[PDB]
């Protein structure tokens, strides 16, 4: 089947609105809680991914759009 | 041919950097993306995208998760999801995990289809016939078929958390335990792999879709199972390591103005 393209991007469309809303907290939106270094200067820090806590709930939605391909 | 589809699933990520790479994101914690694979015909591929979407976490992404399987997998949907084999707990949650991911994918998105497990009475009775004996039958299943290969991974920490708490293999041959006793329960492939040992995960989503893969607990590291090794008599009594005979409990059971007021009373 050649047409691995408008069905691709109909299912996409329904994953990407179904990927872009990790539902805003989670109570956990992250890859884990906060947590201990190891050794640093930041042992009382937000979490060693917590500007890429958005990048992850926001790279649902991006990791479908760019593997929706076929 | 058209894209199919499987639905493995890992929680919340998690690393699954070597269990990805033994197989096939927007981050290491997106949420349920769209992976996929491919099977053959002795030759090349023939646009069969068998995708195996490895959704590492699933954040209020039921859609996506059931966008992932789609209902085009109805002639081979095997979804072959990454584990850890540390411990008995983590093997048996994530085996039982991937039949009820697979189950939860299908009647959270196939709510208004019901004619369907009708259907599947019939396809996979003629399927599992030819694929229930030869474990190396009568198992006790679930309600429906629904092919989720247990890929039990990461069983090289297995050793550290035997050690930990027994001190020996005894956590080791609990998984093995756990894995058995979730085969007899689901009838599906209990193939577990460790330090270079038993890369075998997509051999039984291949040999059961419409390589090699071997089977063997006895080097106390991988308890490798195929797709039909399910029985719970030879292995529910030798379940007694470090435990009773044929049990689950181990999975349950191991899963300045104050100042200044203060000056002022203090002068007096």
């Amino acid at each position: 089947q050649e047409m691995f393209a408008w069905k691709m991007v109909v299912l996409s469309l329904p994953r990407i609105q179904s990927q872009r809303y990790q539902v805003g907290v989670h109570y956990e939106l992250t890859e884990e809680e906060k947590f201990y270094r190891n050794a640093l200067t930041r042992m009382p820090d937000g979490p060693v991914a917590l500007e890429e806590s958005y990048s992850a709930v926001m790279g649902i939605v991006s990791e479908v759009e760019q593997y929706v391909k076929v | 041919p058209s894209g199919k589809n499987i639905l493995v699933f890992g929680e919340d990520g998690s690393g699954k950097t070597t269990l990805m790479t033994k197989l096939q994101h927007g981050k290491k914690g997106r949420g349920l993306e769209y992976l996929y694979l491919s099977v053959h015909d002795e030759d090349r591929d023939d646009h069969t995208r068998c995708n195996v979407w490895i959704l590492d976490g699933d954040l209020y992404h039921k859609g996506l998760l059931k966008f992932a399987v789609s209902a085009e997998s109805l002639p081979e949907t095997l979804v072959i999801f990454v584990a850890d084999m540390s411990r008995p707990w983590t093997v048996m949650e994530s085996l039982q995990k991937w039949a009820s991911v697979l189950r939860e994918h299908i009647d959270k998105m196939k709510i208004p289809p019901e004619k369907m497990r009708e259907l599947e009475r019939k396809f996979v009775k003629d399927f599992q016939d030819y694929m229930e004996p030869e474990e190396g039958d009568n198992v006790l299943t679930h309600n429906l078929g629904i092919p989720v290969l247990v890929v039990c991974t990461k069983c090289d920490a297995v050793s550290v958390l035997e050690k930990e708490h027994d001190y020996r293999d005894e956590h080791l041959d609990f998984i093995q335990s756990h894995l058995r006793r979730f085969c007899l329960q689901y009838g599906a492939a209990l193939i577990y792999t460790s330090v270079k040992e038993e890369k075998n995960l997509d051999l039984l989503y291949k040999y059961i879709v419409h390589f090699t893969t071997p089977a063997l607990v006895v080097e106390k590291d991988a308890v490798f199972i195929p797709a039909g090794w399910d029985n719970e008599k030879k292995i529910a009594i030798l379940h007694e390591n470090f435990t009773t005979v044929k049990p689950e409990d181990a999975y349950e059971d191991f899963i300045v103005f104050l100042m200044k007021q203060q000056s002022l009373l203090a002068k007096q």
